[PDB]
């Protein structure tokens, strides 16, 4: 199916307490591959999945110089946004970024992204076009005017449509034992009474991959969406991912419920009853 | 990954 | 602008007393990416502790998964410290094991 590059950047100030910390990771969908902190001792950007090891030192060496230039960027950067919203030289800020890229079964380019946050809040970000950017607010139109007189779309837009895209499919081809593997979901129900009356029915689903899944809950068919407690998707730490589904039940009325569980891995949708 | 642009 | 950790704590496969396993606490949903996460057998600290890269969801929160090895049994009670900016004091959150 389609398939995913994204790297994730953060950078934090410290105030008083030297430079700000800046941190890297990239994943192919849900399957993170590298890593980069300017606390660490390496310095150096790392493998973090078997496949991306068989890259030589030039690939390594210049990853490295790419997060070094960028952690060095966004500690310029943190300080020209404290101007911008004129804060004080004493509190911890945040630069955020993720940008990436797309592509369908046939390995071709379907999108780009590029996009930026301070303290947790979008900033600015490159429209689908690839060409306009969109300011969040008044700081941000500085931003943008000065990534339009430097042309900083066309540059990010190059890379988005090439080096991405090209880098992405190489990895799906090198890694294409895990990356291209569906783990279907390993489906149980647990049970437990609160009363005499009254029971949780939970709906399992263990060790899948990828992360996209869907699980609902059912009586006599129709949906319960709106009394389904769901937990966040989660990592089991392995690569693969859990997730559940409860409803309270009346003791006694088990078999009118039905849990349904949607995953690509699944050549046809579960249903499980208690 | 892809190379750096300034605020 | 702050967002308090959603807080999750399991472990990598269904429970075994006598089955070397992992116990996970995943940590989500916070702002800022400043943060404590221990994990607690009996009341005391674990010692050695690992965690995933930092991360973050597509509306910026940010994510971790801190785990470690382990042998669970019937007596032995786990629980999971989260520390951040957002709580007055440190929440404490209990390995249910079916949850």
């Amino acid at each position: 199916g389609s398939h995913s590059m994204r790297y994730f950047y953060t950078s934090v100030s410290r105030p008083g307490r030297g430079e700000p910390r800046f941190i890297a990771v990239g994943y192919v969908d849900d399957t993170q591959f590298v890593r980069f902190d300017s606390d660490a001792a390496s310095q150096r950007m790392e493998p973090r999945a078997p496949w991306i090891e068989q890259e030589g030192p030039e690939y390594w060496d210049q990853e490295t110089r790419n997060v070094k230039a960028q952690s060095q960027t966004d500690r310029v950067d943190l300080g020209t946004l404290r101007g911008y919203y004129n804060q004080s030289e004493d509190g911890s800020h945040t630069i955020q970024i993720m940008y990436g890229c797309d592509v369908g079964p046939d390995g071709r380019f379907l999108r780009g992204y590029r996009q930026d946050a301070y303290d947790g809040k979008d900033y600015i970000a490159l429209n689908e076009d690839l060409r306009s950017w969109t300011a969040a607010d008044m700081a941000a139109q500085i931003t943008k005017r000065k990534w339009e007189a430097a042309h900083a779309a066309e540059q990010q837009r190059a890379y988005l449509e090439g080096r991405c895209v090209e880098w992405l499919r190489r990895y799906l081809e090198n890694g294409k034992e895990t990356l291209q593997r569906t783990d279907p979901p390993k489906t149980h129900m647990t049970h437990h009474p609160i009363s005499d009356h009254e029971a949780t029915l939970r709906c399992w689903a263990l060790g899948f991959y990828p992360a996209e899944i869907t699980l609902t809950w059912q009586r006599d068919g129709e949906d319960q969406t709106q009394d389904t407690e769901l937990v966040e998707t989660r990592p089991a730490g392995d690569g693969t991912f859990q997730k559940w589904a409860a409803v309270v039940v009346p003791s006694g009325e088990e078999q009118r419920y039905t849990c349904h569980v949607q995953h690509e891995g699944l050549p046809k949708p579960l249903t499980l009853r208690w | 990954s892809s190379c750096p642009l300034s605020k | 602008i702050q967002r308090t950790p959603k807080i999750q704590v399991y472990s990598r496969h269904p429970a075994e007393n006598g089955k070397s396993n992992f116990l996970n606490c995943y940590v989500s949903g916070f702002h800022p990416s400043d943060i404590e996460v221990d994990l607690l057998k009996n009341g005391e600290r674990i010692e050695k502790v690992e965690h995933s890269d930092l991360s973050f969801s597509k509306d910026w929160s940010f994510y971790l998964l801190y785990y470690t090895e382990f042998t669970p049994t019937e007596k032995d009670e786990y629980a999971c410290r989260v520390n951040h900016v957002t709580l007055s004091q440190p929440k404490i959150v209990k390995w249910d094991r079916d949850m």
